[PDB]
């Protein structure tokens, strides 16, 4: 049956439903005439529901007529999405017609049960050598993404969502939760340009959208990710910032009118974390690995929302200008990056020990470099002399030419495996390259290849 | 020495009311062409009996919960 | 003897304003969390007489 | 017609009025039998008006009549109003009888229109090293003295109407807002005593009075000084405490039905500001020069009351507590006053330099403070020591012992002209003074003097 | 008459009467089908009351019938109530059997009058050297032990329980109020197997207890020792924590339809205080030294409840978390902590001087930190380098091993005193010290035992 509209504030609009077909809590209710959707937030009673337009509000008025549509927001699921940009109601924003959709699942849902749980911690091989030996990531968890612009952000997600979809047959969802409409279309043509849209399905709540828009995104990507893992594949939930889910929850909780919490965030802070981080798990079918990058309010690491997300992180990946200045382009920082994957009773004794090595080598490095700098290059000991040569090349061997980087790098790219990328950094920790040239560990992949292009 | 109480156990109203009737004493020798002194032994304590009144009347709090008034006071 | 003595003053302050330079960082490190603890009580404190006073009016 | 009150809540009254005969925004009523004036503020419907009391309220009861007056509060105005004592309502609060007005108007007005405005740029001098030299006022300017409880606000305004209003020609208006009623009193005896009471119209609301009189002291104080100026008269105009207007408007604020905004304040704060602000002004019939004295609550610039004050006026001058706890006066911080006067094509290049190379020398002092009291002085360049010895004399070259201060300090007061004062400064800055003590720059006047007190 | 529960909410439970039989504030009331005990706290309208329940509420429901009392909570009074355990109605709680009661008193009163006050400046030797030097105590004069969590309240409290129970030959009245029920247990075997018990009154509400038990204990125990002082007997009345009955009163506000006041405490805060504190004073019929732990919230003296309290008591001890994590016991800080009693005409001039040499010392002390900090003690003055020598020795000089705490440490117990503790300081003061290890001062009571400790 249909409602009408009884009271409209702002984004906030009341409706009025007969006795006998008031709708359900987050149900999808439509305004007959006009392009408005409205999601259902609470039963007021008496026949009315408060709901929150998914839309602009303007030239609305009291008495029009509303209608049910008997589920929550439905979107498009499957192999149709790939290569499409949606917005938060599933709709295709690009000028390219209709998704060929088969499927639409609800956007809510609860997250996989306790016997849905995969029986123990298997690694996901992203190919790219110093994340895989200093930053493990667990298949189906959580890695937090930290860093300024111009450090390489883009082009490693580029890298990512190559490798999933060529190297283990899996696909790529991207959440723009508080998209930049600039960024939002520079982003489409760069995966383009590097031949990565057919891999990825694109999801776009921008900036200028209403409270309710940007905090479903998130929601409507992760629905569009549950799809292929119960197809029976690995793929990877790319969120463009979880702050930004914490603030649209905010302002929704605020314009509610709900009393607010500690540091003015909603009083629902660490349950609307939670409903979206405990879908992304590794279960008996297939496993969502989410990449999420994450902002710090005034540099406080105490603050709810640093606090909330970091609860929910499995790996930290940090980028640092520093690197970058170096000419290492992948731009992780060895020593400030962790994962708690990093546990000789997950990842085995050998490759702990490989990765310890490098990062005590590096730290050694680093406070001889200010010894070098302050009294000089001969006032080190022959052993802190060997230790600063072997840094030198565990540090450019960090480095490694991506695929969707052959433009700026002018070589073809390469991806490592684990056991390639362990044996390289063992080896020079032990010595066995310490005749070759720091050069010949430059842009090259596995460590055989360290060894030709030192031959020439 | 003229010595007016409104101890820690009697109510808010007269620890309220206590400075203005030992002013009203004072007020006595300066209107007859005389000199009085006064002491005021608690100003934040008669504020703090003030702000417990007008939360009970429901009257709206302002910058720490105290009356809008409290200036005035 | 003098001369020597006078390298061993210079070599000796060298590491005490290294030690002078670190320990200021500890002190700038613990003043900044007390800071923080500030920051977010004065923004508690705020909400709660703007949600007390729309309670009453 | 006639209504009733129907509740009477502090300062705060409600009126109730036929339907028909419901009274305006701002209209004027008075109470039956009692002597008292309200003036509607809101009109909540049904015939009921919320207005605020211009007396108190110990005397009124519900159900007295109260009558319209078809009108807003109407004070008299013209050259009657000279050498008077007169209340909010513009009745006379001295013993001279009743005053020979021949005209009354509304304290409430439009600011003039943008086509109205006038731009002037002749300089005033005030006698003051520090503001002659920082701070250099204009005719027809606004001018604003920021400080906290106990730096000199009152003292500095006395000063500045004794060195401009005793030989200004034209006529001026002193509006005590929120005053202490003992400064009224020695003001008005020393208008009298100077026989400067005849050029002087003198209205006051002291901190004694209802909060409905000390919000509208301002506009009777403006409506004088606005009748005069469209006489085509040159006038000056003191505010002894603008902030009183605001307070004003919170102690009633929440009783009036609005919700508190931030700080305590009322949601009305830059409107009600503005309001006021822009009526004085300098038009193209006359020039109203106006001193405004500026309360700054727990002496931080950053409360929203001070804040929204500054885009106001033309000359901002700050009185700084740290150096009235030296026993500096003038306590004028010479780094955060300001004026639209201090540029090159307004008041020269030798004054401006002159200027700009005080504030560089004490905002390299404010820098190297910290090392002095931690390492100590010797650890300091050459440079720095000379630059610090300097930074201590200007520093004392800018306290002035003043004319209206002399039962504080016991010394005779002093008025420095701007060529004495630049040449003063220019000279510090330039070395010829390097010689002298710090404390013979203390409490002096000319720098000749500085030179005398040197040898003693 | 009868009335009918027509609300419950927590803890607070709203009862409907006839209107010609509602009960008085303050009245007891009983449920028919339970027997649980609720007091009237507020008269609502209508016939309806609101009250507490001295119980918990679980298994009520709107319709029960409820009895008035006709009168207050009464409670057992008199010789009958040493030796036995009670709770807040009065029930013994001992399995001990009834109580042989010959009267009994409600637990609101007034407090004694003006003209019945009594003053003690009778010094009360303590045997703690810090105590003894810098908070002097008085016969019929009250104390609060001030400190955060785990500090050393309840250690500080049952040292002086033992101390004091030496001198003392009267009774004794304990009220616990809020705190664990293991430390009760604890107390009681403790008194029983010493043969002490039989002159102590034992009252109980531990944190166990729902908030009508916590809100009204002290007034119970406060009743049987007012009984005590006014048959002409001197009285020692502890109690366990002061700050629970306030906080009591914060859980239960809210329900009773209060508006908060700051940092969300009752609009009441310093009333409820002031009526039970005042009730605790030596009258002109008898005294009763009383000693109050005083509970401080995340250790901010400056919160409502510990701010409103200091003016309610002779003596004031201030714990300290920073002086317990050196080793210090007991952590008192002698710049925070004070005693009426340290006046010249009460102590002498060589007690007055010895403390505030002591004072002297340790402020100076603490303002050299900062720069003893960043560029150690060794760029001091040399009288600063003697201060800080003798303030660390004066420092571990104040600590001393307590007779209840051997089971901690192992280390026996040492009582000092005040002559021993006078002439110990002032040796250290004159430089008589200046030759031995600052570890021969810790933990060695009298000052003979430092120069014995230092001979190892
Ligand atoms: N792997 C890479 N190889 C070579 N150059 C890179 C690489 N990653 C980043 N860069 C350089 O850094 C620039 C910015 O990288 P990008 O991924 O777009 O960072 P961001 O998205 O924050 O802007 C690139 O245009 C390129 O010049
Ligand atoms: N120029 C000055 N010279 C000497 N003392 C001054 C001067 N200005 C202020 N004071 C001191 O402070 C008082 C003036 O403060 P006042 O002008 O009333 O401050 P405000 O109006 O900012 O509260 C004087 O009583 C005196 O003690
Ligand atoms: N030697 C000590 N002397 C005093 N207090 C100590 C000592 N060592 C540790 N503290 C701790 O102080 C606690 C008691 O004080 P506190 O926690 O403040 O009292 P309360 O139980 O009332 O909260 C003891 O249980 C003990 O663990
Ligand atoms: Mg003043
Ligand atoms: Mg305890």
């Amino acid at each position: 049956s249909s409602g009408r509209i009884v009271q409209i504030i702002g984004a906030v609009i009341d409706v009025e439903f007969p006795r006998d077909a008031v709708p359900s809590i987050y149900e999808a209710l439509k305004v007959q005439g006009v392009e408005t959707t409205l999601e259902v937030q609470q039963q007021l009673g008496d026949g009315v529901v408060r709901s929150i337009a998914m839309g602009s509000t303007e030239g609305l008025k009291r008495g029009l007529n509303v209608d049910s549509t008997g589920a929550a927001i439905s979107v498009p699921v499957g192999k149709a999405t790939l290569g499409r940009i949606m917005d938060v109601l599933g709709n295709p924003i690009d000028e390219a017609g209709p998704i060929g959709e088969e499927e639409r699942w609800g956007i809510h849902r609860e997250a996989p049960s306790y016997a849905d749980q995969a029986g123990g911690n298997e690694l996901l091989e992203t190919g790219i050598k110093v994340i895989d030996l200093v930053c493990p990531f667990a298949k189906g968890g959580k890695v937090g993404l930290f860093g300024g612009a111009g450090v390489g952000k883009t082009v490693n997600m580029m890298e990512l969502i190559r490798n999933i979809a060529i190297e283990h047959s899996g696909y790529s969802v991207f959440a723009g939760v508080g998209e930049r409409t600039r960024e939002g279309n520079d982003f489409y043509h760069e995966m383009k340009d590097s031949n990565v849209l057919d891999k990825v399905a694109l999801v776009y709540g921008q900036m200028n959208e209403p409270p309710g828009n940007r905090l479903r995104v998130a929601l409507t990507g992760l629905t569009m990710a549950e799809k292929f893992r119960d197809e029976g594949r690995d793929v990877l939930l790319f969120i463009d910032n979880i702050y930004r889910y914490t603030l649209a929850g905010t302002e929704v909780s605020a314009l509610l009118g709900r009393m607010p919490s500690a540091v003015g965030y909603q009083p629902t802070l660490a349950e609307e974390m939670g409903v979206l981080q405990e879908r992304i798990t590794s279960t008996k079918k297939g496993s969502i690995t989410s990449i999420q990058a994450v902002y710090v309010p005034a540099d406080d690491l105490t603050d709810p929302s640093p606090a909330t997300t970091f609860a929910h992180l499995d790996a930290t990946v940090v980028l640092s200008r520093d690197i970058a200045s170096l000419g290492i382009y992948p731009a992780v920082d060895p020593l400030d990056s962790t994962s708690r994957q990093l546990d000789p009773l997950v990842i085995g004794q050998d490759h702990y020990d490989t990765a310890r090595g490098v990062q005590y080598v590096l730290q050694r490095y680093k406070e001889l470099k200010d010894i070098i700098a302050i009294l000089g290059m001969d006032e080190l000991s022959e052993a802190d002399k060997l230790l600063v040569a072997r840094a030198r090349k565990i540090q450019r061997f960090l480095s490694q030419p991506f695929f969707v980087a052959e433009v700026f790098t002018g070589s073809p790219g390469k991806y490592v495996s684990l056991k390639d990328t362990i044996a390289g950094f063992k080896g020079i920790l032990n010595g066995d390259y310490d005749h070759l040239p720091e050069q010949a560990f430059y842009m090259v992949g596995g460590i055989e290849e360290a060894v030709e292009k030192a031959k020439k | 020495t003229i010595v007016v109480a409104a101890s820690a156990s009697e109510s808010a109203a007269l620890q309220y009311l206590a400075p203005y009737s030992g002013c009203t004493m004072g007020e006595y020798f300066r209107d007859r062409g005389e000199d009085a002194l006064i002491v005021y032994d608690d100003l934040s304590k008669q504020a703090v009996a003030y702000r417990q009144i007008s939360l009970l009347l429901r009257r709206p709090p302002g910058r720490e919960a105290y009356p809008g008034d409290v200036f005035y006071l | 003897a003098v001369v020597e003595n006078n390298a061993c003053e210079q070599a000796a302050r060298m590491i005490a304003m290294k030690n002078a330079t670190d320990n200021a960082g500890e002190l700038i490190s613990d003043l900044q969390l007390i800071y923080n603890k500030a920051r977010q009580a004065a923004i508690t404190q705020e909400i709660s007489e703007i949600v007390g006073g729309a309670a009453a009016v």
